[PDB]
RNA sequence: UUGGCGGAAAGGCCUUGGGUGCUUGCUGGCGAAUUGCAAUGUCAUUUUGCGUGGGGAUAAAUCAUUUGUAUACGACUUAGA
RNA sequence: GCCCUGAAUGGCGCUCAAGCGUGUUACCUAUACUCUACCGUCAGGGUUGAUAUGAUGCCCUGACGAGUAGGCAGG
RNA sequence: AAGCUCGUAUCAGUUUUAUUAAAAUGAAGAGCUUUUAGUGGGCCAUUUUUGGUAAGCAGAACUGGCGAUGCGGGAUGAACCGAACGUAGAGUUAAGGUGCCGGAAUACACGCUCAUCAGACCAAAAGGUGUUAG
RNA sequence: GGAAUACUGCCAGCUGGGACUGAGGACUGCGACGUAAGUCAAGGAUGCUGGCAUAAUGGUUAUAUGCCGCCGUCUUGAAA
């Protein structure tokens, strides 16, 4: 429905955000991630961050380079999650994961468009209220992640400039709502009424 | 030597119209040359085709044949007792420049047509508009 | 959806000992065809007559009288498991007997790994008269003006993305 | 609206015809967006082509008034 | 007007296929809008056409066209079995698809 | 064409001014056809060449000589009209 | 009933589970099964005052069809 | 493989009295010679079961799967689950599954657990101010 | 005190939409409708049409896409 989604990953899960997202891919449509430092894995700070180091542990026995690197990240770590999920080493899932675009906050232009989240990956309609969960903000940091404050601290600026453009807007649409409800009970306005518009 | 056929056992009994179809409704053509274009049936050929007229002076559809799988009959009809249609069948469309019999037919049938439109308000305008699916429509949903 | 039947056997009859006994007991099942198994089998734990020589006289459907009224129920069951069986006691605060049972099923499989053959159900009696309830979490009904909200409610989505950011409020 | 424990069926009826919630559940737009979804439904083709002309005669004179 | 589409659009998914063997003589095709097998029912029999472009002018033009039909319903979530005169070339998976509205029966 | 904002991948986002088309906001005058009962019935996207017409700038590296802060052999670092 | 010590899931991954125990509905499929098209084997039956295809021929009906050593028949 | 006799009171890896009649189901596939290629490995599981000391299990025999064997699932896998195969079109299923790879419901209902590699894969009798129902 | 309603089972009840098959090849027969003449959905598809007269769908092959997947003999319980 939409040529491009853009996805906010506050929020989210990225078990059940990656596979929603790996069956859009396969399906054809473009998807983009945002504020993925942000995105939440069940379970409390030591079994996420212990678990990170254990699969580190068997990168390669003889030589890491000769085999896989680990990303610090937080777009790749849900990157890695998602290319689980994906049929790689072959020519639809390589094509499909192009399709892909994650960045760590709001890199514009996708700043100035509008972004939707996946009813069914929050974090708040599926986990059990009072039970601890992670953020990828605080395991990306103790895993090496060198950006997490240059992040944070252009985010403000992200945030600010932001409600300015929601001020003029929410002042726009008061006049909007004025001038509508003004031309409202008209001959016209009442028979719309009567179609349901 | 040749060997003829056994003896068929079939009936080419008239087709059944679907009852949505009905003279004077609305007709929306789904494909062809004016394709999208709103019409208004009329008549029921012998060829289980469609006589259907736009009006032409309408929206320029002259009168043609129509298969009725092609078509979505909407549930506005438009009075259609007094245009006469008797005249029209499948020899009169037997092609082989626009035949001048044809074009006094389609002003006939047209005159009685447009008065009866005229009667309800946007109906002439309605039948001027194409008809085209627009985001978030959903034709099991959308009535007709 | 298990249903109530009654079942009666008579350990068919032989001359000089006509009309006999007439072991009556009520059984739930989900048909008929379950109903009459069950039943042999609770006879041969109990009357040593076996279904080669028992006989079913009839069998009919008790449907609850007023299905609208809540009632609290008091269920006797006897159960087995690993260790022997064990005596059990359960109170249910349902609208009919039928329903009441069936969450016992549920119960006993979660909070005891209980299934259908491995239970046995004693008696089921309506708590005619409040204050009879011994159980806690069933008393917890029946205080007045019961008043309690249903926070953190979730509307299971239809499509797959959501522009609103849901709230969870109620 | 008030009702005693245990109800029967007449006497939730004629509790809920005294109480009126009927007539308080339509002046609300909670209720009437189910009216309007539904009423949606049912606009023929003909019907939703003169919400086209009427929403546009609306635009035209809500757009008139801004600007001034 | 702006839009002048009168077919359905759809995202053609996958063959049938069993866990490892694949059937490409019937394709799944996913119809927008479309949640549940009994909305699926309305376009049951509607004509599938698959439109491609090809660089070689054949016949005056150089799009070419693949016709199918909507055979029966499909899973729980609205996906619907297709059919083809010549199966897709399995290069099409997520591809948009054309479902047209005729042959109508309303 | 005035002015402003956006450096995260800004490569875009907004405003003063007048110019020129449409305006289905409303009412009118003509053409639609023979694509013959449908054939996606061809209406966009990235790249390139040949052509004109109007603009702009109009150089370097290597080999060579030579050299050692280098050099197993390659390679690499110096200097020149 | 479930959890840690009581010694050292296929992957992606998951926690009102996408884990555990039970029940209630929807669906994917095997060469399996139900209907139909074709090849051959068997079995049954018609066949002449014979039809040019010739009775080793022209037909109608039902079932069957895996396979090593080995045997038979047709090419 | 031929012949003979007989289409069937000819029987059956089928169900019950009796001290082998007969009653049900299934079938024309029943009987006598005459002669004639290949065949002597067995493995796994079940059962009667004797023997025994750290152990395991060994061993006598019986009944099934393989041994000559494709197909779907078991993430791959002797001997596991269903299913005994001419070439094709249509539909329903067996076992397995329905978050992605992976075709199918991020279905419903009731409970249950925070595990600092949980859970989905016998040394455990007991310990734990862990949890839940008796 | 009387009504339904839910569940089960029946209809040699009605009514649509979708998918594959069109096999046989002059009548012989079993049936239905009609007073009859005759007709029929009754021992297997018939009735019209639109473009191909630029004559192609299609046949062989290079590549690509979704899935599947070293030989001949001989051991043992298969693999070895």
């Amino acid at each position: 429905v939409e040529p491009v989604v853009v996805i906010d990953g506050k929020g989210h899960l990225v078990g059940r955000l990656a596979s929603v997202v790996a069956k859009q891919l396969l399906n054809g449509q473009k998807i983009v991630v945002v504020r993925a430092e942000e995105l939440n894995i069940s379970g409390e700070f030591f079994r996420n961050k212990l678990k990170y180091h254990d699969f580190l542990r068997k990168a390669t026995a003889f030589n890491k380079t000769r085999g896989p690197f680990h990303f610090r990240a937080p777009s790749r770590i849900f990157y890695k999650a998602l290319r689980g999920m994906v049929s790689h080493k072959t020519a639809r899932g390589k094509a499909a994961l192009e399709r892909l675009k994650v960045f760590e906050g709001i890199p514009p232009p996708y700043d100035k468009k509008k972004r939707v989240v996946v009813p069914q990956a929050l974090r708040v309609l599926r986990l059990k209220p009072g039970r601890k969960y992670t953020t990828l903000g605080k395991l990306s940091t103790s895993v090496g992640w060198k950006y997490e404050d240059v992040v944070a601290k252009l985010e403000a600026k992200r945030k600010v400039s932001s409600a300015e453009y929601y001020a003029k807007k929410r002042a726009f649409t008061k006049k909007v709502a004025s001038a509508n409800a003004t031309a409202a009970e008209s001959d016209v306005a009442k028979q719309l009424a009567a179609l349901g518009y | 030597d040749v060997a003829a056929l056994k003896k068929t056992r079939k009936a080419a009994r008239p087709q059944k119209l679907r009852a949505s179809l009905v003279p004077g409704t609305v007709l929306i053509l789904l494909a062809g040359r004016f394709r999208g274009k709103r019409v208004v049936y009329l008549k029921h050929l012998e060829d289980n085709t469609l006589l259907i007229s736009g009006p032409f002076k309408v929206n320029g559809v002259p009168l043609r044949r129509v298969n009725a799988r092609y078509v979505i009959a909407t549930s506005t009809k438009v009075s259609v007792e007094g245009v006469n249609v008797e005249k029209f069948n499948v020899e009169y469309f037997a092609k082989e420049e626009i035949k001048a019999e044809r074009v006094e037919d389609q002003k006939v049938v047209d005159k009685a047509l447009i008065a009866e439109i005229k009667k309800t308000p946007l109906l002439k305008q309605y039948l001027s508009a194409s008809f085209s699916l627009k985001n978030g429509d959903k034709p099991h949903m959308l009535k007709f | 959806h298990f249903k109530e039947y009654q079942v009666i056997g008579r350990r068919l009859p032989t001359e000089s000992v006509p009309e006999p006994k007439l072991f009556r007991m009520r059984i739930f099942a989900s048909n008929e065809v379950i109903a009459k198994s069950r039943y042999w089998y609770f006879l041969q734990k109990l009357h040593k007559v076996k279904k080669a020589s028992g006989e079913i006289v009839s069998i009919n459907q008790i449907n609850e009288a007023h299905p609208t009224k809540v009632k609290n129920f008091g269920v006797w069951v006897r159960y087995d498991s690993r260790s022997g069986t064990h005596n059990m006691y359960k109170e249910i605060r349902d609208v009919s007997r039928v329903a009441a049972v069936e969450t016992l099923y549920q119960d006993m499989a979660a909070r005891h790994r209980a299934r259908f053959r491995s239970i046995h159900i004693l008696k089921v009696a309506e708590i005619e008269k409040t204050a009879d309830v011994k159980r806690q979490y069933v008393k917890q009904f029946l205080t007045k003006d019961l008043k309690f909200p249903l926070p953190h409610r979730v509307q299971k989505s239809t499509k797959t993305f959501s522009y609103k950011r849901p709230s969870t409020f109620y | 609206f008030a009702l005693p424990r245990g109800a029967r069926t007449a006497t939730v009826s004629k509790k809920w015809a005294a109480a009126a919630v009927c007539e308080k559940w339509a002046a609300s737009s909670w209720a009437k967006k189910i009216a309007q979804r539904e009423r949606r439904a049912a606009l023929t083709d003909f019907e939703r082509f003169q919400v086209m002309v009427l929403r546009k005669q609306k635009r035209y004179t809500v757009k008139k008034a801004l600007a001034k | 007007a702006e839009s002048h589409r009168l077919y359905v659009k759809g995202k053609h998914l996958s063959y049938q296929r069993s866990k490892r063997v694949n059937n490409p003589n019937v394709s799944l095709i996913k119809i927008e809008g479309v949640a549940t097998p009994q909305d699926a029912q309305f376009y049951l029999g509607k004509r599938i056409a698959y439109v491609y472009r090809a660089s070689k002018e054949v016949r005056g033009s150089k799009i070419r066209v693949m016709w199918g039909k909507v055979t029966r319903t499909h899973g729980n979530s609205g996906v619907v079995r297709a059919t083809f005169r010549n199966n897709l070339p399995a290069k099409t998976f997520g591809a948009s698809v054309r479902i047209f509205l005729y042959p109508s029966n309303i």
